[PDB]
RNA sequence: UACCCGCAGAAGAAGCACCGGCUAACUCCGUGCCAGCAGCCGCGGUAAUACGGAGGGUGCAAGCGUUAAUCGGAAUUACUGGGCGUAAAGCGCACGCAGGCGGUUUGUUAAGUCAGAUGUGAAAUCCCCGGGCUCAACCUGGGAACUGCAUCUGAUACUGG
RNA sequence: UUAGCUAGUAGGUGGGGUAACGGCUCACCUAGGCGACGAUCCCUAGCUGGUCUGAGAGGAUGACCAGCCACACUGGAACU
């Protein structure tokens, strides 16, 4: 039932006496379709070993986001290295309109209706990093009520 | 129904006229800062009772000269 | 940065400079062939590329590519030019429209004919 | 009625016969000046009317393609005919002329007589024979290369 | 397709211009800008300023030619 | 304006039966159904994310006989409409007259049904409708007109129809050759190996 | 003077008129003062086809507005309908 | 110089909070005291006091939960360099209502929620979540 | 004229670009740093899915491509929504007029700000629910919207006097 | 990479003038009036409803429809 998505595969290279050593990298996300999302990143000489190492990482290192009927609480900004990220809770019917890197994160997360956009570097590893943290710092109508010490209508 | 303006006297030199400045704050259309704007009006002062620096209440009336379409209603504060 | 600063000097978008000024926002332009010659291209390529110098109806004089294999063009040939640079030919920023005005179509083309001014062969 | 003359096509706007400014109908006998054609046709040729103009558009453009193909053909031959990068002797000095005559019949006819006076020593050639009057691109044509 | 109006006439390297470029004077008539053929450059084959060489000339531009035969 | 070429090619490229022939035959006895058309059909497409989205949209289009322009306009309308866009797209397709004519069994194929429509053999509410994309509404009654009622295509078409699963939202009287579009089909009425959200994704990017 | 008349909108072969009060000199489909009815000559007549705010029409007449031959007819027709 | 003492207040909170400080103290003012009131009433701080008469020092008792600061973010909105005013129907809400905006109205300082319910707009002093 | 009925026969009605990655679509033959391609990277010296032809395929379809042109993606003039140690960017340094900003209390004022009421914000367009042409484009009823301006009357926490 | 501009100029009195207020005009008198919140000078341009694009804020734009203005070969003039 966990949902897992392959976001990007890439070839890097290391140089030695004999020449270049080629390897691969894999960036993935797993999610429970109901408010939990992890991302993983693995390296290996062959692609399958890399796509597999990443899922393994993605399964742990997983976090919770305070969803709201399949959509977000409030607009949110996320940032990590080059990537400035922005997300909005859209009305019902829209679905996920977003770049590939973000769509995969939001899909597996369970965010059903959102407007998203990535600014600056669309480098996938940092875009997803920035989205996860955005969702993670996203606070909930109940916690702000708890924080402020009042269960007014706003609860 | 007495529409009116309030401002201060920047020039009282002219015979039976005065220059009044109306200042107001306005939101900047693009950058949101509140900016001072001034509107200078040539106003009629029969009897020349308005001194420079005075704060005066003025009203709009028919043309009195090429540039005067306002006249004095009364002085509010004077000689700061 | 300051709001105050922008209030004194607004954001001012840069005006895009064109890559085909001789066209003056026209889709093609007409012109007479001034010189018709070949030239060699830039690193790492190597060839004898067909180009022509063309004086346009608006006075501009530019160099234009003559694409395709084979052409029957010479001085005083009246041709039609369109936008489109030739990358390994610096200075060359226009293409000649094969099969318009005095410029003939490419001989014996079967694929991509319309980009080389070639009628559909009876068959 | 749509009329097609040579590679030129178009609808007739008006009809003129000799002194008569307007004629409604014209028979096989009496000649009538035709008007409303797209451009000045050849000095002479076979003219045929058609039912619709749209059907006659492709035909007219087809005749242009052949006339243009032979134009570039005769252009390649004359230049390649010398089989050398220059002239073998000193006759390279030539004179250029620019001609535009009001009537289409003359430009083809007198040019033939204008090529009769040509000699080996000095070569004369016509450039951009016009259908009539004068124009900007014509004066520009004489500006690039010195010509009368 | 590749037309066939190419030629193979010979000549002698005259100038030693920059970037594998030469003045190569055709035994035939004149000399042309002559650039070193890819093949030839790939197989190195330096080319002194005074060698008998083969040229590939496109009628399109007699003014230019490619050096085919190394020496 | 219509795809006129070989049909089983389309099924073969999309990897599924698209019902472009009557169904009298096991499709595998008419073509190599599980292999794409062409020299390199045996080749496998290691297929990009864009690729799967494209092919799914093609699949639906090829089922209903719709070319790109009209189908895009169908998406636009589905989007504008209230409720889930993906489901709205399929409601709009499934409401087409050529389609409904096919589902009541008057035509062996949507292609055949479309010909029935174009050739003035179909009436809606006793009124002649001859444009394929006519949107049919709840309670409408579409019928074979009297003169087209003795066409043998129609009898055969109704026989095959009787052997397909019978659609819920249509009430068909085979004798009268009339039928009633009771209601818009739900999503649950339509095949579940259609991935509308992929088509929705293709048209939002 | 001020007149009450039909400004012809709708499409080619499918006329649809907007009844309007206006300065008679302005173009037919141009500047008007007040819109006061409409007239569909192509209405199926199964439902509506001709609607006039008779209260405002009369008000304008009371102030001297004239009335088209065609609007004068519509008004007699609509007065007959109910 | 010290031209925005409210930003200063926000920041002293933010920094002492980040520094897991039990309390923070600052020169007092009615306007600070009005904001401290809203914070306390909405449960973002424990309590507060002002001490002295001629040079009043205001003191805020901060609040912690899971070895975490109750105050997650605290930012100045309107400011001396750019005043921000909103109408009743334009009042922002923070975190979709989970946080609050402090608004200053003709009827004194209150939350976006309060001002909304009382048909008012005002100067948007800050956001808190 | 729309529209309806009748007659003849599949009969009169399919092209355009693309298939190296970005990008849906691969092979053979020809050529050999040539002829040529090329939006960007970049293809071409003997196995070229990149040139040119072919077969096959992909995408559009009475159009299809190329060129031109605005905005988008471009958070790449950043109000919303960016930056200046080493990447573009702190004036060599200080004083200082105008300007911007300004600690804390009370009273006052009520310009900024906030509230309400009233008028105006043409129609068409956009959007919503309907109606009419066989459908659609198109035409059309009613609404909502015109986020704006102005006058009056209030509120006085914040800014200004 | 334009910082100063202005003699009917700014105002006052009175006569004349217009359908009507008015330096609109004339005489006399006062010496003002504009300007860094951009005057003056230079370049460009009909304005709007709206149009295209953009989630929006914006950006670009002002054919077709409608509203206002201006022009009618060029410069000037008044007559009805």
């Amino acid at each position: 039932e966990l949902q897992e998505k392959l976001i990007a595969v890439n070839r890097v290279s290391k140089t030695v006496k004999g020449g270049r050593i080629f390897s691969f990298t894999a960036l993935t996300v797993v999610g429970d379709g109901n408010g939990r999302v992890g991302f993983g990143y693995g390296k290996a000489r062959e692609v399958p070993a890399a796509i597999q190492k990443a899922m393994e990482k993605a399964r742990r290192n997983m976090i919770n986001v305070a969803l709201n009927n399949g959509t977000l609480q409030h607009p949110v900004k996320g940032v990590h290295t080059g990537s400035r990220v922005f997300m909005q809770p859209a009305s019902e019917g829209t679905g996920i309109i977003a770049g590939g890197a973000m769509r995969a994160v939001l899909e597996v997360a369970g965010v059903h209706n959102v407007l998203a956009k990535a600014y600056g570097s669309t480098n996938p590893i940092n875009v997803v990093r920035a989205t996860i943290d955005g969702l993670e710092n996203m606070n909930s109508p109940e916690m702000v009520a708890a924080k402020r010490g009042k269960s007014v209508e706003e609860i | 129904k007495i529409r009116t303006l309030q401002g201060r006297v920047v020039s009282d030199k002219m015979e039976k006229s005065i220059v009044v400045a109306i200042e107001r704050f306005v939101k900047h259309p693009i950058y949101g800062k509140f900016i001072k704007r001034t509107t200078k009006l040539h106003v009629h002062d029969e009897n020349n009772e308005c001194g420079i620096g005075d704060v005066v209440e003025i009203r709009e009336c028919r043309p009195l000269s090429k540039t005067k379409s306002w006249t004095l209603v009364r002085v509010v504060e004077k000689a700061v | 940065a300051t709001v105050n600063q922008l209030v004194r000097k607004p954001r001012a978008r840069k005006v895009a400079k064109s890559n085909v000024p001789a066209l003056e926002a026209c889709p093609q332009k007409r012109g007479v062939c001034t010189r018709v010659y070949t030239t060699t291209p830039k690193k790492p390529n190597s060839a004898l590329r067909k180009v022509c110098r063309v004086r346009l109806t608006n006075g501009f004089e530019v160099t234009s590519y003559i694409g395709g294999e084979g052409h029957n063009l010479q001085e005083h040939s009246v041709i039609l030019i369109r936008g489109g640079r030739v990358k390994d030919l610096p200075g060359v920023r226009y293409h000649t429209v094969r099969g318009a005005l005095d410029c003939s179509g490419v001989k014996d083309r079967k694929q991509a004919r319309s980009k080389y001014g070639v009628k559909r062969p009876k068959a | 009625d749509i009329v097609l003359c040579g590679f030129e096509y178009g609808r007739v706007r008006a009809m003129r016969n000799e002194l008569g400014q307007e004629v409604l109908e014209a028979g096989p006998s009496i000649p009538v000046e035709i008007l409303g054609l797209s451009g000045v046709p050849a000095a002479g040729d076979e003219v045929t009317v058609v039912r619709d103009e749209k059907k006659a558009r492709e035909v007219a453009l087809y005749r242009q393609g052949k006339f243009r193909e032979v134009k570039l053909a005769r252009q390649q031959k004359s230049k390649l005919e010398n089989m050398f990068a220059n002239m073998t002797e000193g006759e390279v000095h030539e004179v250029n002329i620019v001609l535009k005559a009001d009537v289409q019949g003359s430009v083809e006819a007198i040019s033939d007589s204008l090529l009769k006076l040509s000699t080996d020593e000095v070569k004369v050639k016509i450039i951009g024979s016009g259908v009539g009057g004068i124009t900007e691109t014509d004066a520009t044509l004489a500006a690039a290369s010195n010509a009368i | 397709a590749k037309e066939k109006d190419t030629i193979r006439t010979e000549g002698v390297v005259t100038e030693a211009l920059p970037n594998a470029t030469f003045r190569v004077k055709l035994d035939s008539g004149p000399e042309i800008l002559a650039y070193i053929s890819g093949k030839m450059r790939m197989h190195y084959i330096r080319i002194l300023p005074g060698d008998r060489v083969v040229v590939e000339i496109t009628p399109y531009d007699p003014t230019r030619g490619r050096i085919v035969y190394r020496k | 304006a219509r795809y006129l070429g070989p049909k089983l090619k389309l099924s073969r490229r999309e990897g599924t039966d698209l019902f472009l022939k009557s169904g009298v035959r096991a499709i595998d006895t008419k073509c190599k159904i599980e292999q794409a058309p062409g020299q390199h059909g045996a080749r496998k497409p290691r297929l990009s994310d864009y690729g799967v989205q494209l092919r799914e949209k093609q699949k639906v289009r090829r089922i209903y006989g719709v070319l790109e322009r009209q189908f895009r306009n169908y998406y636009k309308e589905a989007a504008r409409l209230k409720g889930n866009t993906g489901e709205n797209l399929l409601a709009l397709l499934e409401g087409r007259l050529d389609n409904v004519v096919y589902r009541m069994g008057f035509g062996a194929t949507r292609a055949e049904a479309r010909q029935l429509v174009s050739h003035k053999a179909i009436m809606v509410n006793g009124r002649v409708v001859n444009i394929a994309s006519y949107q049919v509404s709840p309670n409408d009654v579409v019928s074979i007109r009297e003169k087209a009622k003795k066409q043998s295509r129609v009898k055969a078409a109704l026989e095959l129809a009787e052997q397909r699963e019978k659609p819920t939202w249509l009430e068909v009287d085979a004798g009268k050759m009339e039928g009633t579009f009771k209601r818009k089909p739900e999503r649950s009425d339509l095949s579940a190996d259609i991935n509308e959200h992929l088509i929705v994704e293709l048209y939002s990017k | 003077m001020v007149t009450i008349r039909l400004a012809r909108h709708g499409a080619k072969k499918r006329p649809f008129y907007q009844v309007v009060v206006a300065d008679s000199r302005n173009a037919r489909n141009g500047r008007f003062i007040e819109r006061v009815g409409f007239f569909n000559p192509i209405a199926s007549e199964k439902e509506e086809g001709t609607r006039l705010d008779l209260d405002r029409i009369a008000h304008w007449v009371g102030q001297g507005a004239t009335i088209s031959d065609r609007v004068a007819a519509l008004i007699k027709e609509v007065n007959k309908a109910a | 110089s010290m031209q925005d003492p409210i930003a200063d207040m926000l920041t002293r909170i933010r920094n002492g909070q980040a520094a897991n400080k039990a309390a923070v103290t600052m020169p007092s003012s009615k306007l600070k005291v009005a904001i401290a009131n809203v914070l306390k009433e909405e449960g973002f701080i424990e309590d507060f006091k002002v001490e002295g008469d001629t040079k009043p020092e205001l003191e805020l008792t901060l609040k912690y939960f899971q070895g975490k600061a109750v105050v997650e973010s605290i930012q100045r909105v309107s400011r001396p360099g750019l005043r921000i005013y909103k109408r009743k129907d334009e009042l922002p809400k923070v975190m979709a209502g989970l946080g609050i905006a402090v608004v200053s109205t003709s009827k004194g300082v209150m939350t976006d929620r309060a001002a909304r319910q009382a048909g008012l707009g005002g100067e948007i002093i800050c956001y808190v979540a």
